[PDB]
């Protein structure tokens, strides 16, 4: 029952806050990473962020005005946008890694691929 | 750390063989991901060089250790969609280029 | 001004070690007095977290005015360092319920420990490392607690109300009773001394901290293995008296000059490894793992350094020392013509080498007053001193304290990454509830029940008890396996936990 719902996509002439809300799985034990889109283009890796502690991990193109953050409690994942130039007009998904579930003992694995995503929200300059 | 796909655009017919191939330039390693995103839709994890669940017996992940190669041995018209070798680090996510068709 | 601070807070660390290690270096001369059993005695120890746990609570949601705070806390340390002093004066001569003034000393001491740490640091950090050097003046208190013990165990209960010419017993003897209220008293005055230069949502977090799976195995790992820790260290003076046959006060020195320098060493060793080799978080959990797994090792080796029984007629022999054997013991012939209380612990060893309980009890019909018996029927001359140690145990004993030096060394620099290998796996805003929380575990499952199962079974190995009083002798080899296969039984679940947390932590994403 693993879903991950991101919203906050909106037109922004510039800042933007967007958030990825996590389910059915134990968010302590897992990672949220967030993949941007151009229309027409290729996949492109924006940021990450372990839940379990503040570990993030960032981009090139965009370090000094992207920050992520995330709630254990509210269970859900955060990404913040600042000085919004004409280049970050794409689609915004966020993804997890594969948990694994042996009894109740939850872990995840970086090793293996990306295993639930999210829909996405279109973000607009 | 970085990855690159040559085929990008592929067209085949049914009953064909499809091979894409990428490499690793950078900080080689054996987390590689395969990915299938269909036209406005969410990618899917299919190999990442074992069978995801739930994911037909004919897709196939190999390596010689810098040529990573997903092969499908026949090309159903459900599996039409680009394809996205992905490096999966600690720290550090890349992706593809596109392998479309 | 900030320096009159730093030095008041100084003296306060140094206070509270010097009260800590008296505590601890008085436990068996506390069994000894009051005639207790040592599962009590560990009640006893636990009462100071028990105290300290009734007010940290309160504490850590108020702040009132931090110094003034402080300084009623050292003022309740030295009233219970004093407490428990008072005993001393009410009660009568040492004769070779008034143990609760010493349960209750040892809570009122814990309850004054309780705001030094955390108001100490919140003033320190609001008006403006010193963390470090405060802990470095703090290791002096160790010092002066270990020497004063070693200086007060070697003097009697009753020094100044006795001529002292007529104290039969020694040191060495298994009824000595030291003078630990001066220690205690001692610490109560600086305790006090120290006082005087002073007055001059959150469940969410709670349920976030459980969800957390490695925040979880690490707080169960680290629970054992300081359960085992403060098991061992409550009991490792009276474990070294009674398996090697050493007395009160050369046990406290020489487990202090085993103490001091190593943990002042291991201290800065720890944390200078993991900043010189730049170590990851899990590059830092392999560190404490291995040196969890030397210590474990050393703890294996302790088994093979065990002495036998001692030989003694009535419990381990038979009573003419020709059988071997402890409850119900049968009379020889030779001894049941002198009929005996069969309950009189005069430890009087024959030249066989054979102990014998008492004099009537060896078959002894005269004394020269140094006493020496004659025409003894079932020791085969005697002598009041009981048989010491053999040669063998004595190299066991030396083998033991090299042991133990590496192991208190190893155990320093395991223990310095733990709290460091348990925040790093919580957000930086919830860290502060992370350590009240592990304290808050490892305090009181610790604290509070390891010695008081650890005692219950040391009791369970006991041969001979006073009065049931205070054990008189132990069997060494049952002391021995019970009291370091309940630490091995506590560090291996503590290892398999390890390699697990070590398992998890690396498949996990690191920024
Ligand atoms: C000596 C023994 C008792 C040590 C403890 C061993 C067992 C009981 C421990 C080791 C690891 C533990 C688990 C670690 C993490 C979690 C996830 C948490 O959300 C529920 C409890 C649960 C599932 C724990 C249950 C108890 C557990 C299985
Ligand atoms: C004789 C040689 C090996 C030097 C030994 C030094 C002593 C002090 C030991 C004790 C504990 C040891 C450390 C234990 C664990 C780790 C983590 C990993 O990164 C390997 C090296 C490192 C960092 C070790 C270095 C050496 C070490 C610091
Ligand atoms: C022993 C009895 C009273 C039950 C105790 C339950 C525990 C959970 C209680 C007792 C003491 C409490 C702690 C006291 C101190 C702190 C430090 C503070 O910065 C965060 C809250 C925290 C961490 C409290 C959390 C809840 C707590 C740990
Ligand atoms: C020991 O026994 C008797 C007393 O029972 C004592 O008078 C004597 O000197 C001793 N010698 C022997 C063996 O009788």
């Amino acid at each position: 029952e693993v879903q991950l719902v991101e919203s906050g996509g909106g037109l922004v002439q510039g800042s933007l806050r967007l958030s990825c809300a996590a389910s059915g799985f134990n968010f302590s034990s897992s990672s949220i990473h967030w993949v941007r889109q151009a229309p027409g283009k290729g996949l492109e890796w924006v940021a990450s962020i372990s839940s379990s502690s503040g570990s993030t991990s960032y981009a090139d193109s965009v370090k000094g005005r992207f920050t992520i953050s995330a709630d254990t409690s509210k269970n859900t994942a955060y990404l913040q946008m600042n000085s919004l130039r004409a280049e970050d007009t794409a689609v915004y998904y966020c993804a997890r890694y594969y948990i694994k579930r042996w009894w109740l003992m939850s872990w995840e694995d970086y090793s293996m691929g990306l295993d639930y995503w999210g829909q996405g929200t279109l973000v607009t300059v | 750390i970085q990855m690159t796909q040559s085929p990008s655009s592929l067209s085949a017919s049914v009953g064909d063989r499809v091979t894409i191939t990428c490499r690793a330039s950078q900080s080689v390693s054996s987390a590689v991901a395969w990915y299938q995103q269909k036209p406005g839709k969410a990618p899917k994890l299919l190999i990442y060089s074992s069978l995801y669940s739930g994911v037909p017996s004919r897709f196939s992940g190999s390596r010689s250790g810098t040529d990573f190669t997903l092969t499908i041995s026949s090309l159903q018209p459900e599996d039409f969609a680009t394809y996205y070798c992905q490096q999966s680090s600690s720290s550090l996510i890349t992706f593809g280029q596109g392998t479309k068709v | 001004g900030f320096k009159m601070f730093l030095a008041a807070l100084s003296f306060s660390y140094i206070a509270k070690a010097l009260g800590g290690i008296i505590m601890k270096i008085s436990i068996t001369q506390i069994e000894r007095r009051f005639d207790i059993s040592s599962s009590l005695a560990g009640l006893i120890d636990g009462s100071f977290e028990i105290g300290n746990l009734l007010v940290i609570v309160f504490v850590s949601y108020f702040g009132l005015h931090r110094p003034k705070l402080i300084g009623i806390g050292c003022l309740l340390m030295g009233t219970g360092s004093i407490l428990t002093s008072l005993p001393h004066f009410f009660m009568g001569y040492y004769r070779y319920h008034m143990w609760i003034y010493v349960f209750m000393g040892n809570m009122l001491r814990g309850i004054g420990e309780t705001p030094i740490v955390p108001l100490g640091i919140s003033y320190i950090d609001d008006f403006a490392l010193y963390l470090g050097s405060l802990n470095a003046i703090g290791m002096i208190g160790p010092v002066i607690g270990f020497a004063l013990g070693s200086l007060f165990a070697k003097m009697y209960v009753d020094i100044g109300y006795v001529d002292l010419s007529t104290i039969r017993i020694t040191p060495k003897d298994s009824r000595w009773v030291g003078a630990w209220w001066l220690g205690f008293l001692v610490s109560g005055l600086f305790s006090i001394i120290s006082s005087i230069p002073f007055f001059f949502g959150f469940f969410q977090s709670l349920k976030s901290i459980l969800t957390n799976p490695l925040y979880v195995i690490f707080l169960l790992l680290t629970l054992l293995q300081v359960s085992s820790f403060i098991g061992s260290f409550t009991y490792v003076f009276k474990y070294m008296e009674q398996q090697y046959g050493q007395s009160a006060s050369h046990a406290n020195f020489l487990l202090g000059i085993i103490t001091i320098p190593t943990v002042a060493t291991g201290m800065f060793l720890g944390g200078f490894i993991i900043k010189k080799f730049k170590l990851s978080l899990v590059g830092i959990a392999k560190f404490s793992f291995l040196t969890s797994m030397i210590s474990f090792l050393f703890q294996l080796l302790y088994f093979p350094l065990i002495c036998e029984s001692k030989s003694v007629a009535g419990l381990t022999l038979t009573y003419d020392g020709n059988n071997s054997v402890h409850v119900d013991v049968p009379l020889s012939y030779c001894n049941s013509e002198c009929n005996c209380d069969e309950s009189q612990w005069e430890p009087v060893c024959g030249n066989n080498g054979i102990t014998y309980l008492s004099p009537c009890l060896a078959g002894c019909k005269s004394s020269s007053g140094h006493t020496v018996f004659y025409n003894c029927s079932c020791v085969e001359s005697a002598h009041l001193g009981e048989c010491p140690r053999d040669n063998t145990c004595t190299r066991k004993f030396f083998i033991y304290v090299a042991i133990q030096v590496i192991n208190s060394l190893f155990s320093a620099t395991g223990g310095t990454t733990f709290i460091l290998l348990t925040v790093k796996i919580v957000q930086p805003e919830l860290k502060a509830l992370a350590m009240g929380f592990q304290s808050m575990v490892i305090r009181t499952l610790g604290g509070i029940l390891a010695p008081i199962y650890f005692g219950a079974l040391i009791d369970k190995t006991c041969m001979k008890w006073s009065t049931q009083g205070a054990c008189r002798i132990y069997n060494s080899v049952f002391f021995g396996r019970v009291y370091l296969g309940l630490s091995i039984a506590l560090r291996f679940p503590a290892l398999v936990l390890y390699i697990v947390f070590i398992f998890a932590m690396k498949k996990k994403f690191q920024g």
